[PDB]
Formats: structure tokens, C-alpha cells, sequence
């Protein structure tokens, strides 16, 4: 259920409104640190020497409660962007005092407005504050969906306000955070406190907010329809924000007095608490991956490194996977040995990297499915896997198995195969380098033998996350390159994030692959369409494979296999994020790389503008032969 | 009492009603007295009639003779009926409609409405009589620093805000609020005064220290004068025949002003921000300003 504050103006006594909303149900208050008319002058004699206290003293609650419960916000008499040199230089001062303030009493967050479109005297405050000695205090910029001048009641008889579709104007909210976040160079300490009003405005302007550090929903008691009974509730379209805010677990603030003056506060945030236990409840997918949503993680090499027991064990809990990889041989089978030669032919079956062998139990499940003779090789570098499938092989599969432990490129195999079953697909299919394995391991096929899988192909599409940007600028490490980190890709579970185009497929590979020219090498070029304003942070990459005919495996949002969560989409991150305006085309450029001991993605934008290529002879980026 | 002095107005017999706000320390609530004594002022000890707020005041009026409309911190505007004697003061209403400060209250020509104007930006007009919300007006992009009520007509009053816009109202038109003020735009109005004997014309202060008079017939800025070195908070006209022009400041001054804004008396006996003042109606030379100071000046008029 929901993490949820209240937001007032007036605090008469904090002991008592402390206790006030923790009784209505909230979890945190957010409230002013010095009285918000309280002016206070700072070079002019005489207000200048007025007599202290400013303030009520920290003293009247825990440090504990400082720290977990109060939210400060920014006085708004504090004008730091005023036309007026005097309110200006004043307005600095107050504002670091307001800011050390909420310091020295250890805020979890405070607030702050961007209600005009020039804040850069803020933000240079701010970010001076912020570079004063590294304290764990949260900025949250309070942001209307839509600016208080488009919102307005056209009732000015002489200034009528404009019944004109303005799309970039109606986005022009958005754009006041991306220069205020930009001024202050992406600081993560520096979120988004999202306010909503009483009309919503176009969902492009709505979609604008994705990848975008939103801590904070505030809902003004305004906004909240009156049902027959007499509580509080929200509109249908209302309702679909929430929701896609509840997916972000953002914290929700209520801001504004009670206008059903018949029901307490908690009917407010009752009705919320309704709306998040009414909800469709997490599927198979969404329940496994509850933690890594936009966890950054290396992508795993199987083969220059050597998998650990639980990396294997995660693999094999995955029964999707293998009822399709079961059915793609039961299926190959039957095509390859006529019913009449059921018991006079026994077909050669080899796993390809066979880890603990769910593959190999797989290929007896679907010979005894298919009623067929298979005898079963079992090769697999990892001899620390090995080790678990001798002890399967002696307790169990008996000589059916013969377990090799050696790489697939160097085995000198006694016969030829039939089918070859190999699992070496990556998250971007062939970053895990199945082309170059299959490749040394293909002249022990028989010249009529099948592959599982036969096909793979890798998708790549845009993604704007000012959010994963922000991941990816943290991972700077020392003794290398400082820009490293943007020219690798990270499996990550991406989530608050913008796909801005379809995907599209990158690079395809076919296995066996005849060809006399064997090239594993690649330069694709793609073109995507996008019908939004939006800012570039990288290209999300899925994969799709075909095991056997109309077997197939998905991670490809599309056409996503069900219920298979084996594989997180990769990150192909950019080190400058690019402005797109909507129409406009993103032309990316990949290229997969190789010498005799690695392969590597090289990446490029060249348009709407040109980035720089992205880790060039795999200086930042590589992957072990 | 409070230490921050926020509102000062005489009734018509000579008594001096005060507003005041806490504004630092552990409470941050209000109080309103009464003192028939005005030379008795501020001292708690000698006043006719007081009371505790649940939160501060940042606006006050007089409704007739017995009446005082508060403006909340707390979002509400409060009605306080005077005692049958006038040694108490008693909570007639407190509706919470706005969504932030009430920063300013105005009483209409007639006397049974009134209009508020809040930090949740918009403006209400109120039925004193019935305690209701009649309209309810978001006419501006920003929070509403003042509103000031027609002299003489209940449907006209102006209002100013941080958006940098001042509004002729006129609750007969189908589109009330109408947009003047100087050609280009100059620095946001913080002060409204209505003239007296002109209900054609007005005054307003800017954050700037500037006052202005505008023709709304004309809707030309024929004159201004830079007055105070800082934001102009208040602005009151004197009860006299051909009236002067009191203007407050964050600069701690009392400035008074003939009818082309020339500068005849000066007071710096504040020493703290000048928050309000009203004019003795009894002695039209006398002048009692309050500030942040807790002091309650009374000037002598030249
Ligand atoms: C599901 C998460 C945990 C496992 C793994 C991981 C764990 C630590 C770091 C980096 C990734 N992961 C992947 O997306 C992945 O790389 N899968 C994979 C790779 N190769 C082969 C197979 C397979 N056939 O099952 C799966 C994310
Ligand atoms: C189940 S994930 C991929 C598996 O294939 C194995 N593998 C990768 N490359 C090779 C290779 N060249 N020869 C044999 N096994 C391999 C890895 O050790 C891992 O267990
Ligand atoms: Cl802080
Ligand atoms: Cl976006």
C-alpha cells in the first residue's frame, strides 16, 4: 500500500500537526522551517538587525523524527529570478539559509518550485548549496503537469486564453525542469515532485514525464470528484495516472484543506489506498523481477568466465524455457526418423554448453515424448559444471550421457551429429558469441544435421531515462577512462524509461550456417520514427530466436514469450544525451567487431545529430573468444 | 500578544482595532484586539477586548461596527462578531475554501459580501449573511497579493498578483475580470488603493518602491514616483476633504503624499517592516501606523 504525505502552509503548533497526520494515516509532513510570510532583510538597516528567534527551535522534536517525518519547503516569498537586484541578492541569501537549515536539522528531502520558465538563479543556488561538503538530503522540484497561466479561467476580457492546439507549448512545464536539471549537471540529488491539476492535458505532454526522477505525485484536494455517498474520489483518467505513478512507487503528497468537509483526511488517502490494492496483481514476470527494475548489472560472458552454481541454478528456473526447448526436439525428431524406423534408428544429439544439464534432461523428456532412440552428448568448458553433471551421468542418465568437459571449438568429436542444442544467447543474442561457438563446432554436424535453435536475431529501439542516464554517469570508476562506463552495454530490467520507436532487428544469425565466406562481423544501419519531443539517453536491445519451425523464444516486448524471465533487455547507453524533436528521425549505426581473441559492439548516432562512436576497437568494451 | 503587528484600522467612533501574527518561535498563531484607548496601544494590559486566533492573520477589516473578516494562514477566512458590551470577541464563522494563506481581505460598498484573495491564486466573493462561497474566480497565473473592494460599487473591485497582471473586476460581465495597468511590463504590484472622490481612479505600489496612479477611463499610467528604496506593502488615503496618500514599505518608512505623489512627511520611527495604517477619524492629522517592530506609532500630520 501506499507511502504517503501531507502538504500545509500552516503549522501552529508542530507537536500537534505532527501528531495530527500521523493519526489521519500519513507517513510524512511536509512544512515550512521559518513562518512563510515571515520576510526577513539581510543587507539593509534596520530590518537587517531584527531580534531573533527566526525560527522554533530543533529542539521540539527527535532527530529521529527530523530525519524520517519533516519535509521542508522553501519559503514563497523567496524569489530568487525576481527582475529586482535588492529581492535577488536578499532572495540568495534566505534561500541558503532556508536550505543549511534543512541541513542541520538532517531533512530526508525539501522543497522547491519551478513556477516560472527562468529559474537559473535558483538552480545556481542550489547547486552551490549542494557542492558544500556531500549530505545525503533529496531535492524535490515541485512541477505542475500543466503551468498555472494554461490552467487558468478564461475570464479576462482582454486577454482570452488561446483555443489553439500548442503542442510544444503545452509540454513548456516539462522543459522548465530539463534546464533547471541541466543547469544543475544532472545531480541526483535534484528529483521531481510531479503536481497534477484539475484538468489533465494531452497525453503527450503526461508521456513527456517518463524517464524522468519523479520521487513525488502531489494531489491538490481540488482535483478530487464527490461520488453519491460523499467521499472523495478521482475521474476515470485520473484514475489510469495514478496508476502508471503506483508502477514509479512513487511517494504521494496531498496538498490543499478538506473540501468534503463531512469525511476526516484519511478518506483522501483511503481512496488511494483503494486504488493501489485494486490494481491487476503482479503476473510471473513483473513478481520475479520486483528488485532489479532498473538495476544496472554487467552482462555475463559464459565463456571467458566460468558461471557460478546459483548463475546456473536462476537459468534452470525457468520452465518456459524448456517445455519450448523440449517441444523444438520432440518436433525435430519425429521430421528426421519415420515412425518405421522408430527402433532401428537412434539419432546423435549433442547439448552445446550444457551447464548442469536441464537441456540434456530436456532432450530425454522429448525422445521418450517423440518415441525415439537419442543417444546424448553432454559438452560443457565449465568443469566446475561438469562436476554436476558426472554426478547426474553416474546417478542417473547412466551411458545414455557421455559427458564431454572440453570447449566445443576444440573437441575432436568420436561421431557427427544430428542435432546440435546450444543455449549461448545473450539478452542481445549474440553478445554471448553463439555465432563463434556453433561456428567451431559445426563440422561435427552431419551435412544434413539441424540446429536448435537455427536462427536468432537481435532488436534494438530508442529510450529517453534521464533516470538510467543518471545510473550509468554514477558507474565512473578510477583507473580507467571516465566516459568507460557509457561504451558498454548492462542487462538491466528497464523501467522508467521511453521507448521512442518500434524495434527493429539488428543483427541476424543462421546455424548451420553453409556459407563458404563465414563473416560474424556487422554493420546494420537503422532509421526510427518518432512522434514525440523527447531527449536520447541509448538504445534498449531484445532478442528473438528460432529453436525449431514455430518454436520460438522472445524478449522482445512485442512478441515476448510468456511467463519467461531467463533474460533482462541490454543497454546500449550514449555519453551525451540528444534532443529530439517530435517528426524527426533517430539514425542509429552498429557494429559488431572481432580479432582472433574478441568480439565488441562499436554504436553511433547520425541523426538528428552525430554522437561520437561508441567504444572504438573495444577499448572501453569487449567480450572473451 | 504576538510580536508581528500585521493589520491597524480605526472604527468610525475612534477605536483602534489590531491584527497580529506570531511569526517565530514555537507558536505561529494570531490574536485581534480592540482599544478604545488608541494612545493605550500596544500594551495588552490597558485594551478593551482581545482574542486567540488558531493561526496567524495576514489581512484584517472591519465588517461595519461590530464585525472583523480575517484572513488565515490556515486557508479559512474567519468572521469575528463583537460581544453585545465589546469586551469579547466571538468566532461568528471560519469556512476553510482556500487551499493556502489567505493573504488579503476587502469588504465590498454594501457590506453583507466580501472578496478574499489567496496563495492558491484564486479569488472568492463571499455572503457574509448566508457564510458561503458565491463565485469562485482563478483569474491569475500567480498567488493574489492584494484585493481591494470598489469604494462605492459592490459588483467592481481590483486585485493584484505575482503574475505581474492588476484586474478591474465587474461581477456583471460574463468575462468579470479585465486587464490595465501601464504600456509595457513593469515590476509586479504588491499595493492597491482606491481614490475616495474619483471611483474612476486608483493607486498601486510595486516590489520596486514605486507609486503609481492610474485612470481606469483612460487606462494610461498618467503619473508615478519612486517613494521607498523597497516593495510597497500598504497603501491608505486620508478620510480628508482634497486626501493625502500614505504609503508602507519593507524599508521601514511612512511616507504621506499630496495628489501628485510629492513627498510632505517622512516617519523612520519603525524600525522594523511598516505592515498597515489607518487614519483617526476624529483628528484627520493624526496617522497610527504598527509594524514588525510591536511598536503602534501615532504621527502628527503636517
Ligand atoms: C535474469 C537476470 C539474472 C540472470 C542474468 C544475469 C545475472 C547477473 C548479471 C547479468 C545477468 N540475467 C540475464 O538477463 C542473462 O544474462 N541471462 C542469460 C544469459 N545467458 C544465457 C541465459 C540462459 N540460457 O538462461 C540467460 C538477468
Ligand atoms: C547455460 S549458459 C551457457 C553455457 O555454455 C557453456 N559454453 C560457452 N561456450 C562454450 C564452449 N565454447 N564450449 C563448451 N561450452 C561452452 C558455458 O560454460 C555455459 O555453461
Ligand atoms: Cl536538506
Ligand atoms: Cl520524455
Amino acid at each position: 500500500r501506499v507511502s504517503s504525505g501531507r502538504d500545509l502552509n500552516c503549522v501552529p503548533e508542530i507537536a500537534d500537526t505532527l501528531g495530527a497526520v500521523a493519526k489521519q494515516g500519513f507517513d510524512f509532513l511536509c512544512m515550512p522551517v521559518f513562518h512563510p510570510r515571515f520576510k526577513r532583510e539581510f543587507i539593509q538597516e534596520p530590518a537587517k538587525n531584527r531580534p531573533g528567534p527566526q525560527t522554533r527551535s530543533d529542539l521540539l522534536l527527535s532527530g529521529r523524527d527530523w530525519n524520517t517525518l519533516i519535509v521542508g519547503k522553501l519559503s514563497p516569498w523567496i524569489r530568487p529570478d525576481s527582475k529586482v537586484e535588492k529581492i535577488r541578492r536578499n532572495s540568495e541569501a534566505a534561500m541558503l539559509q532556508e536550505l543549511n537549515f534543512g541541513a542541520y536539522l538532517g531533512l530526508p528531502a525539501f522543497l522547491l518550485p519551478l513556477n516560472q520558465e527562468d529559474n537559473t538563479n535558483l538552480a545556481r543556488v542550489l547547486t552551490n548549496h549542494i557542492h558544500t561538503g556531500h549530505h545525503s538530503s533529496m531535492f524535490w522540484m515541485r512541477v505542475p503537469l500543466v503551468a498555472p497561466e494554461d490552467l487558468r479561467d478564461d475570464i479576462i476580457e482582454n486577454a482570452p486564453t488561446t483555443h489553439t492546439e500548442e503542442y510544444s507549448g503545452e509540454e513548456k512545464t516539462w522543459m522548465w525542469w530539463h534546464n533547471f536539471r541541466t543547469l544543475c549537471d544532472y545531480s541526483k540529488r535534484i528529483a521531481v515532485a510531479l503536481e497534477i491539476g484539475a484538468d489533465l492535458p494531452s497525453n503527450h505532454v503526461i508521456d513527456r514525464w517518463l524517464g524522468e526522477p519523479i520521487k513525488a505525485a502531489i494531489l491538490p484536494t481540488s482535483i478530487f470528484l464527490t461520488n453519491k455517498k460523499g467521499f472523495p474520489v478521482l475521474s476515470k483518467m485520473h484514475q489510469r495516472l495514478i496508476f502508471r505513478l503506483l508502477k514509479l512507487e512513487v511517494q504521494f503528497i496531498i496538498t490543499g484543506t478538506n473540501h468534503h468537509s463531512e469525511k476526516e483526511f484519511c478518506s483522501y488517502l483511503q481512496y488511494l489506498e483503494y486504488l493501489s490494492q485494486n490494481r491487476p496483481p503482479p503476473n510471473a514476470y513483473e513478481l520475479f523481477a520486483k528488485g532489479y527494475e532498473d538495476y544496472l548489472q554487467s552482462p555475463l560472458q559464459p565463456l571467458m568466465d566460468n558461471l557460478e552454481s546459483q548463475t546456473y541454478e536462476v537459468f534452470e528456473k525457468d520452465p518456459i524455457k524448456y517445455s519450448q526447448y523440449q517441444q523444438a526436439i520432440y518436433k525435430c525428431l519425429l521430421d528426421r526418423v519415420p515412425e518405421e524406423e522408430k527402433d532401428t534408428n537412434v539419432q546423435v544429439l549433442m547439448v552445446l554448453g550444457a551447464g548442469r544439464g536441464p537441456l540434456v534432461n530436456a532432450s530425454l523428456r522429448a525422445a521418450k515424448q517423440a518415441d525415439r532412440r537419442i543417444k546424448l552428448y553432454a559438452v560443457e568448458k565449465n568443469p566446475n559444471a561438469v562436476v554436476t553433471l558426472e554426478n547426474w551421468q553416474f546417478e542417473e542418465w547412466g551411458s545414455q550421457v557421455t559427458v564431454v568437459s572440453s570447449d566445443m571449438r576444440e573437441w575432436v568429436a568420436p561421431e557427427k551429429a544430428d542435432i546440435i542444442v546450444s543455449e549461448l544467447l545473450g539478452s542481445f543474442a549474440d553478445n554471448e558469441l553463439s555465432p563463434e561457438c556453433l561456428d567451431g563446432a559445426q563440422h561435427f554436424l552431419k551435412d544434413d544435421g539441424v540446429s536448435i535453435p537455427g536462427e536468432y536475431t537481435s532488436f534494438l529501439a530508442p529510450i529517453s531515462s534521464s533516470k538510467l542516464y543518471n545510473e550509468v554517469r554514477a558507474c565512473r570508476e578510477k583507473d580507467r577512462d571516465p566516459e568507460a562506463q557509457f561504451e558498454m552495454p548492462y542487462v538491466v530490467r528497464l523501467h522508467n524509461f521511453h521507448q521512442l520507436s518500434a524495434p527493429q532487428p539488428c543483427f541476424t544469425f543462421s546455424h548451420p550456417n553453409r556459407d563458404p565466406m563465414i563473416d560474424n562481423n556487422r554493420y546494420c544501419t537503422l532509421e526510427f520514427p518518432v512522434e514525440v519531443n523527447t531527449v536520447l539517453h541509448g538504445f534498449a536491445g531484445y532478442f528473438e530466436t528460432v529453436l525449431y519451425q514455430d518454436i520460438t523464444l522472445s524478449i522482445r516486448p512485442e512478441t515476448h514469450s510468456p511467463g519467461m524471465f531467463s533474460w533482462f533487455p541490454i543497454l546500449f547507453p550514449i555519453k551525451q544525451p540528444i534532443t529530439v524533436r517530435e517528426g524527426q528521425t533517430i539514425c542509429v549505426r552498429f557494429w559488431r567487431c572481432s580479432n582472433s581473441k574478441k568480439v565488441w559492439y562499436e554504436w553511433a548516432v547520425t541523426a538528428p545529430v552525430c554522437s561520437a562512436i561508441h567504444n572504438p576497437t573495444g577499448r572501453s568494451y569487449t567480450i572473451g573468444l | 500578544m504576538e510580536r508581528q503587528l500585521e493589520a491597524a484600522r480605526y472604527r468610525s467612533d475612534g477605536a483602534l482595532l489590531l491584527g497580529a501574527s506570531s511569526l517565530s518561535g514555537r507558536c505561529w498563531a494570531g490574536s485581534l484586539w480592540l482599544f478604545k484607548d488608541p494612545c493605550a496601544a500596544p500594551n495588552e494590559g490597558f485594551c478593551s477586548a482581545g482574542v486567540q486566533t488558531e493561526a496567524g492573520v495576514a489581512d484584517l477589516t472591519w465588517v461595519g461596527e461590530r464585525g472583523i473578516l480575517v484572513a488565515s494562514d490556515s486557508g479559512a477566512v474567519e468572521l469575528w462578531e463583537l460581544d453585545e458590551n465589546e469586551t469579547l470577541i466571538v468566532s461568528k464563522f471560519c469556512k476553510y475554501e482556500h487551499d493556502d494563506i489567505v493573504s488579503t481581505v476587502s469588504v465590498l460598498s454594501s457590506g453583507t459580501q466580501a472578496v478574499s484573495g489567496s496563495k492558491d491564486i484564486c479569488i472568492k466573493v463571499w455572503d457574509l449573511a448566508q457564510q458561503v462561497v458565491l463565485s469562485s474566480y482563478r483569474a491569475h497565473a500567480a498567488q493574489v497579493t492584494c484585493v481591494a473592494a470598489s469604494p462605492h460599487k459592490d459588483s467592481v473591485f481590483l486585485s493584484c498578483s505575482e503574475d505581474n497582471r492588476i484586474l478591474l473586476w465587474d461581477t456583471r460581465c460574463p468575462k468579470p475580470a479585465s486587464q490595465i495597468g501601464c504600456s509595457a511590463p513593469g515590476y509586479l504590484p504588491t499595493s492597491l488603493a482606491w481614490h475616495p472622490q474619483q471611483s474612476e481612479v486608483f493607486v498601486f505600489g510595486d516590489e520596486n518602491g514605486t507609486v503609481s496612479l492610474v485612470d481606469t477611463k483612460s487606462t494610461s499610467c498618467v503619473l508615478s514616483s519612486a517613494v521607498h528604496s523597497q516593495c510597497v506593502t500598504g497603501l491608505v488615503f486620508s478620510p480628508h476633504s482634497v486626501p493625502f496618500l500614505a504609503s508602507l514599505s519593507e524599508d521601514c518608512s511612512l511616507a504621506v503624499l499630496d495628489s501628485s505623489l510629492s513627498e510632505l512627511f517622512r516617519s523612520q520611527a519603525h524600525r522594523d517592516f511598516v505592515r498597515d495604517a489607518t487614519w483617526s477619524p476624529l483628528n484627520h492629522s493624526l496617522l497610527t501606523t504598527v509594524g514588525w517592530d510591536h511598536q503602534v506609532v501615532h504621527h502628527v500630520v503636517p
